[PDB]
């Protein structure tokens, strides 16, 4: 009878998954299941997920014949892992990555068959390299706002380590639902894989590129370098005496000494030391 | 460099914020008012600020 | 630590002014409050709620003498907790910061050193362990190990209950209590009285009574008095 910290696992191709799903549906929402287990009474945990055929409109998408889902869930028992269906996930291409109003439609449904129900919003778009916009939701009950939801017996899910956003905050939020904090499990098997694969082979660290081009390369450099610190000279000996405040303000156009020259210094050092070494590694290597 | 990464990340904050419309004056009123006109619409008096 | 609470991230901020507020924490010390002063003025709310909880660590049983922001930081206190519109994360630390203030009666200091230097294990284990409520709230529960009375008092014959009453002829308002809201040369500290070591090289054995301290007193512990 407590709503305690709770913290929900993602493994490794669960979050691939669902972002190779959500690019691969971009204009419309995209659906799909996930698979796990509630390892304790305080965190859940997911392991897998997997999509299904759809059949999407301007503004919903719904399921086909679900014989495809009791039967995809009953052989995937029979392969290794026999979870079951703890939550579900779609996409919100563009949008404020929130519980719209019938997306919270859904969400009692799956919260009748158990408790521990998450809601799972991706979106491929807001989205950049470094960081995937994820949130998990947890429908909570509209009946009672004069108690409290979750007691907070210590300060994990709060203003601690996240926090609420704006757009959250207008469609919802705190408002007939709230959200739970996302964790990463990695495996030592998978832990010493995802680290490596990046590399090459010991052809690609002994290779000379060729000499020509690389003769023809630094010639190339040179003679731009030359053009470029001709207008340096030019840059340095104006100097109006005005203060930068305004030279950063004249520098705002098409004004480009003093920073490509040191970019043209790093071009050339770390392409003609690495290969100077590389020669000398390749002539008293094989001997 | 401390100052740069903090002043990169609240700027991502602030970039969220709304414009600012410009226009020209067309002249000064009593009682700490100007006459503004925005480019595609009409004019409009409006009131100053205290810096 | 100086530079690193001005980190781009405000866990290293959190945690540097922790590493402030668990040091020099017993000894009222300027430059460790100086660094605490912008500490409380940031968006980051349970940083906030650290500096509060760092800051009256440092701050306690110093009555306006040694350190002169204890009645401002004292007022910021309330100010924050009876502030309508603030993180409720960082109010933890306003409820938390008047507990840690006044405690015990301004009886009891919290002080990681002993009589000459040797470690002091109790009070160390529990500084620990009070890091720990960033996880759970009983856990960092534990500060009465922490906290150990200090006074100077002694009987004779085992339990025989003697009278020292002189305190040394410096002005009463360093050692004064904080006289809640609701000129002497020397003072009269009978024989419980509370001493914080801030002063505590000053005062005198009272020279009326015939009985004398045997161990030379630098110390707030266990006397023994030869009733000549």
């Amino acid at each position: 009878a407590v709503d305690t910290a709770e913290q929900v696992y993602i493994s490794s191709l669960a979050l691939l998954k669902m972002l190779k799903h959500g690019r691969a549906g971009v204009p419309m929402e995209v659906m799909g299941l996930m698979l796990g287990e509630f390892v304790d009474d305080y965190t859940v945990r997911v392991i897998d997920v997997f999509a299904m055929p759809q059949s999407g409109t301007g503004v919903s998408v719904e399921a086909v014949d679900p014989v495809f889902q009791a039967k995809m869930l009953d052989m995937l028992k029979q392969t290794g892992r026999p979870e079951m269906v703890v939550g579900w996930y779609h996409s919100h291409p563009g949008f404020g990555c929130w519980l719209s109003g019938v997306d919270i439609n859904t969400q009692q449904s799956f919260e009748a068959l158990s408790e521990r129900a998450v809601a799972v919003v991706v979106d491929p778009i807001q989205s950049v390299k470094g960081k995937v916009v994820i949130d998990a939701f947890r429908l909570i009950n509209a009946n009672m706002m004069v108690l409290g939801h979750e007691p907070r017996q210590t300060t994990s899910n709060l203003g601690h380590l996240n926090k609420p956003s704006i757009q959250a905050l207008i469609h919802g939020l705190n408002r007939h639902y709230y959200s739970i904090t996302i964790n990463y499990r990695k495996n030592e098997l998978e832990q010493k894989m995802l680290l490596n694969l990046h590399k090459k082979s010991w052809m690609e660290g002994l290779t000379l590129q060729d000499y020509s081009e690389h003769c023809k390369h630094n010639e190339s450099v040179v003679k731009e370098m030359l053009e470029l610190a001709k207008n340096y000279n030019k840059a340095v000996e104006e100097e109006d005496k005005m203060t930068p405040e305004q030279l950063a303000i004249k520098n705002v156009g098409k004004q480009d000494p003093k920073r490509h020259l040191e970019e043209h210094v790093d071009v050339l050092m770390t392409s003609n030391i690495v290969q100077c070494l590389a020669a000398m590694l390749d002539t008293v290597v094989f001997k | 460099l401390n100052a740069k990464v903090r002043l990169l990340r609240e700027e991502l904050q602030l970039l969220q914020e709304q414009g600012s419309y410009v226009g020209e004056v067309v002249r000064a009123m009593d009682k700490k008012k100007v006459l503004v006109k925005v480019h595609p619409e009409g004019k409009f008096v409006v009131d100053v600020d205290k810096n | 630590v100086s530079l690193l609470s001005e980190s781009y991230n405000p866990h290293v901020r959190y945690g540097a002014a922790m590493a402030l507020g668990i040091c020099c924490a017993g000894t009222g010390n300027k430059e460790a409050i100086n660094l605490l002063e912008p500490m409380t003025n940031d968006p980051v709310n349970y940083v906030r709620q650290g500096a509060l909880i760092a800051s009256a660590l440092i701050m306690i049983q110093q009555t306006e003498i040694t350190c002169p922001k204890v009645n401002q930081f004292r007022q910021l206190y309330s100010k924050v907790i009876n502030d309508k519109h603030d993180d409720v994360m960082a109010k933890f630390g306003a409820i938390l910061a008047q507990g840690i203030l006044d405690a015990g009666g301004h009886n009891v200091t919290i002080s990681l050193q002993s009589r000459t230097g040797h470690t002091h294990m109790p009070s160390v284990v529990g500084v620990l362990v009070f890091t720990q409520f960033w996880f759970w709230f009983p856990l960092s529960h534990f500060l009465s190990l922490a906290y150990t009375p200090t006074c100077v008092i002694g009987l004779n014959k085992d339990l025989k209950m003697p009278k020292v009453q002189y305190k040394s002829n410096c002005k009463p308002s360093t050692f004064a209590y904080p006289a809640p809201l609701e000129e002497p040369n020397f003072q009269l500290l009978d024989n419980p009285a509370r001493v914080m070591p801030a002063q505590l090289k000053v005062l005198t054995m009272p020279e009326t009574c015939r009985y004398q301290p045997f161990k030379p007193l630098s110390i707030g512990g266990i006397i023994i008095l030869k009733d000549t």
